[PDB]
């Protein structure tokens, strides 16, 4: 007699408390930092501020990262529960070439997530970090690209390709070079799920938090044009 | 080295002793049997007796 | 002879009836396939439904009889159930158009602005806007015709003919069809630039190594509509304007193909590969 | 030094001969003249909502009543099995959570997650009784001994015996090479089992603290172990879609269950009150029931939109429940 109503007030309490936190969950999206050794992820975070969690803002839209360094593995069973994030940032360290090979090790481990079962349906955003070191060895460097990957001594330049305002013709050619070998992988495999965003950021710069933003709108757009067959 | 304790619980596992396999089969299918009729997914109980109902 | 027509007009009820029952029941019967974006498509589905249950076959049985066995009440509860279904029937198609609008253009606010509470109110608003022009005007004499044959057929209970004057015939027309068409026009054209600009950024970006699918898209979903339609709704404004210039049977002919748009849209708005799914293991 | 790494090849073919004059006949040819338990079909009786996102982990009570689950939105729900409405909602610190665990006594729930801490919660005072730390990595399973003590298992392959009351390991077991997937405790709780990655399966002592057993049947990933009732077998379920009963006192697998219609992973495995019936949970989003004595499948539990993730019996044995991304429980009966 007495249980049921007792009972009757908490169920409504709860059910009004998650009626409630449903709205904020779904207004949040999710991000994952993801990115190799040395390469950078910690002053990107600081900049733009086992777990380690970030909430930002802006334009009114609510934003939410995570970084995955605690648990850094060579064997990543962890990336399962990651499925149903917005976007996942890639951050690899442009200028090291040489050292260690460490873009090779990048460059599989950027195929080897692009693959996953599980992340099938994931966009990734790149950003190639250490912009202004990789100038300072190419422009007269002892060591050169085509020493270490042989390909580099045949490509030239894209003629469509836009360079910025007083750079050298080798730093242009050298830096989208790195950026194609990146693209190949994902328009090998891609089939329209998803796709990649290509970045040219350094340290110093604060811009990239409009990067992301943007980055987010256009992949929330193309996932809903994709849906209704517009696309 | 490492390898020593590795080698001295591989030793450890090796002193033991063991039934036939016919023994351990015989004892899981008399367990088997004997529970065989005191449990309501296997045998479904009268429609008045269960709470979900 | 006369077979044949009525040998038809079974076909098209049992066509009309059976593709809405099977989308009602897939939609209602499913878990998954509960969304914002369904409530407006059961609600389409039931218009039809209703429109397919009710006045076409006792249209098509006044048509084949020649002369109508029912009592004067019985004809005009015919005609306001049939003025009420055309109306509600596209004024869906213009809500489900701009909430593609908002899904696409505003992704972020998308959540927000469209929730379960709003597309309730939403649709109930829909429906009493249709029924207010379709029960209100016809229950009363409001739309009744003055000149000779109109007075003299209202009279008699044997021919129910549908005889208005100037201003019903615009009103209902303005209400029911062209202010839907701008809308739905001026959205898929915004839809339609979103889509080019983003095909020009694919290709922009990754046209090294690698617009047919949305023109199609677009080309269908508003050529049947305007196609099936739009012939209808330009004679019921001349007939009216124009004293002898449309006969009676071209005028017939225009409206009952109107009625065939209620058995296109199951199979326009439901080729998603979910709706497959469902109708799979519903039908086996 | 070489002589040493020579030195334990002797050890391991020692093992091989023992294990294989043991063996002197298959379970299937002694089990071949029983009647089999027929077609058993099963109804779903109770559906839970209200978790915004997918659940990873439940455990029935004690007492055949209540049940908790955790989900990916970080929260925790205690549910009522028979009136179907909801009694506690615990907010998380942390958005990840990958098990629960509910206490025999029915006063404490404890949960842990993506980072390496382990949280108890207080029913009947909901408030942070204590926090567990000292694991370098994610954690995989939590089973309360008892009301003062806890055992956990997590990814840096170690498992460790915990004490509430002072919030210091005790005993740490060590012997695996890759992550740690499961546990499951004996009925009398002086033994428990572990599933490892590098499919492996160990038999610990918790009151000795060092490894007893070891059995290597599997090819892949173990993901879910579970006890025999009688407590000399255990069953493990791997993912290349296979499921193993092995013997404690034989100290060698008996049967194995597969079938060459499916070729997804196994993410949980559990047994009846009786031990007759061996369930477990596919990636193909539903569940089958197999024969523990024959290998014969004998029912499919269908229903769930999504992988299922979570399996339990009652004590009483009069019902089981499913957990599955689609964020729904379901009662089975
Ligand atoms: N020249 C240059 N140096 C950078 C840039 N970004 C980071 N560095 C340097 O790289 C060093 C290592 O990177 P950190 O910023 O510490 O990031 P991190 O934590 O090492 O990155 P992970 O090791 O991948 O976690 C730092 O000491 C920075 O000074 C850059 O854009 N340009
Ligand atoms: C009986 N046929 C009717 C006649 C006039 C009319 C129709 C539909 C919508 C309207 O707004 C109308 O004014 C037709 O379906």
């Amino acid at each position: 007699r007495n249980e049921e109503k007792a009972q009757r007030e908490a169920n409504k309490k709860i059910e009004k408390q998650l009626q409630k936190d449903k709205q904020v969950y779904r207004a949040t999206h999710r991000l994952l930092l993801l990115g190799a050794g040395e390469s950078g992820k910690s002053t990107i975070v600081k900049q733009m501020r086992g777990i380690f969690e970030t909430k930002f803002q802006v334009d009114k839209v609510n934003f939410h990262m995570f970084d995955v360094g605690g648990q850094r593995d060579e064997r990543r069973k962890w990336i399962q529960c990651f499925n149903d994030v917005t976007a996942i940032i890639f951050v690899v360290a442009s200028s090291s070439y040489n050292m260690v090979n460490r873009l090779q090790e990048a460059l599989n481990l950027f195929k080897s997530i692009w693959n996953n079962r599980w992340l099938r349906t994931i966009s990734v955003i790149l950003f190639l970090n250490k912009q202004d070191l990789l100038a300072e060895k190419v422009l007269a460097g002892k060591s050169k690209i085509e020493d270490y990957f042989p390909e580099f001594a045949r490509y030239t330049t894209p003629e469509d390709a836009t360079p910025e305002p007083g750079e050298d013709p080798r730093v242009t050619r050298a830096k989208y070079f790195i950026r194609d070998e990146f693209l190949r992988i994902s328009t090998a495999s891609g089939d329209g799920r998803h796709y990649c965003y290509p970045h040219f950021t350094c340290a110093v710069d604060t811009e990239n938090i409009r990067r992301v933003f943007n980055d987010c709108r256009d992949i929330i757009q193309r996932m809903h044009l994709r849906q209704y067959e517009l696309l | 080295a490492q390898a020593r304790k590795l080698v001295e619980q591989l030793k450890m596992e090796a002193n033991i002793d063991r039934i036939k396999v016919s023994k351990a089969a015989a004892d899981l299918m008399a367990y088997c049997e004997a529970h065989a009729k005191e449990d309501p997914l296997l045998t479904p109980v009268p429609a008045s007796e269960n709470p979900f109902r | 002879w006369v077979v044949g027509m009525g040998i038809v007009m079974s076909l098209i009820v049992l066509a009309i009836v059976f593709g809405n029952v099977l989308v009602i029941t897939a939609i209602a019967k499913f878990e998954r396939l509960q969304t914002v974006t369904n409530y407006f498509i059961t609600s389409l589905a039931c218009a039809d439904l209703v429109m397919g249950l009710a006045v076409v076959p006792f249209g098509a049985a006044h048509i084949l009889t020649k002369t109508w066995t029912f009592g004067n009440f019985w004809c005009e509860f015919w005609t306001s159930i049939d003025v009420l279904c055309v109306t509600a029937s596209i004024e869906t198609l213009c809500v489900i158009a701009v909430d593609r609008y908002f899904a696409i253009t505003s992704p972020f606010k998308y959540q927000s602005l469209l929730t379960k509470n709003k597309a309730r109110v939403i649709i109930l608003m829909v429906w009493i806007v249709s029924g207010l022009t379709s029960f209100l005007p016809i229950q009363m004499h409001w739309y009744r015709a003055t000149h000779q044959e109109a007075i003299n057929c209202y009279a008699e209970e044997t021919c129910c003919d549908f005889f208005t004057n100037q201003a019903y015939a615009i009103a209902s027309s303005i209400v029911s069809f062209y202010v839907p068409l701008v809308i739905m026009v001026f959205v898929y054209s915004r839809v339609f630039q979103e889509a080019k600009r983003q095909l020009q950024k694919i290709d922009k970006s990754e046209g090294r190594f690698h617009e047919h699918k949305a023109l199609k898209t677009l080309g269908i979903i508003m050529g049947t509509f305007t196609l099936c339609w739009l012939p209808f709704f330009i004679v019921n404004i001349v007939h009216v304007i124009q004293d002898n210039l449309i006969r009676k049977e071209v005028y017939i002919l225009l409206n009952w193909i109107g009625y065939v748009n209620s058995g296109f849209n199951p199979l326009i708005y439901c080729r998603s590969p979910d709706f497959r799914i469902a109708f799979q293991e519903l039908l086996c | 030094l070489d002589q040493l790494r020579q030195e334990a090849e002797q050890l391991k073919n020692q093992i091989r001969d023992a294990r294989k004059a043991c063996a002197d006949a298959t379970l299937s040819q002694i089990t071949n003249n029983i009647d089999p338990v027929g077609r058993i079909q099963m109804r779903t009786r109770r559906t839970l909502r209200g978790h915004l996102a997918k659940i990873y982990a439940m455990h029935w009570g004690t007492d055949s009543r209540l049940l908790v689950s955790a989900s990916q939105d970080g929260k925790l729900i205690i549910w009522d099995s028979y009136t179907t409405n909801k009694v506690h909602a615990i907010p998380l610190r942390s958005s990840w959570v990958m098990t629960c665990a509910y206490a025999p006594s029915g006063n404490y729930v404890a949960c842990g997650g993506l980072d390496n801490i382990c949280s108890i919660y207080n029913l009947k005072t909901v408030r942070v009784s204590r926090e567990l730390a000292g694991h370098t990595g994610y954690l995989s399973c939590c089973r309360f001994l008892d009301d003062n003590q806890i055992v956990t298992s997590s990814g840096d392959t170690t498992c460790a015996l915990w004490d509430i009351e002072t919030g210091q390991q005790t005993t740490t077991f060590t012997g695996h090479t890759g992550d740690v997937m499961s546990l499951s405790l004996a009925p009398d709780t002086r033994l428990f089992v572990s599933g490892a990655c590098d499919a492996s399966a160990k038999l610990w002592d918790v009151r000795e603290g060092m490894c007893r057993q070891t059995f290597t049947g599997h090819e892949s990933d173990i993901n879910a172990i579970c006890f025999f009732p009688n407590g000399n077998a255990f069953a493990t379920g791997s993912d290349d879609a296979t499921c193993r009963l092995f013997d404690l006192r034989a100290d060698q697998e008996l049967m194995t269950y597969s079938h060459d219609n499916i070729i997804c992973g196994i993410t949980s495995v559990s047994f009846s009150k009786s031990g007759r019936l061996l369930l477990a949970g596919y990636d193909d989003f539903n569940c089958n029931v197999w024969d523990a004595l024959k290998a014969d499948r004998a029912g499919v539990l269908a229903g769930h939109d999504n992988r299922v993730s979570c399996l339990g019996v009652t004590d009483d044995g009069m019902a089981v429940a499913t957990g599955s991304w689609d964020s729904f429980l379901k009662i089975w009966n």
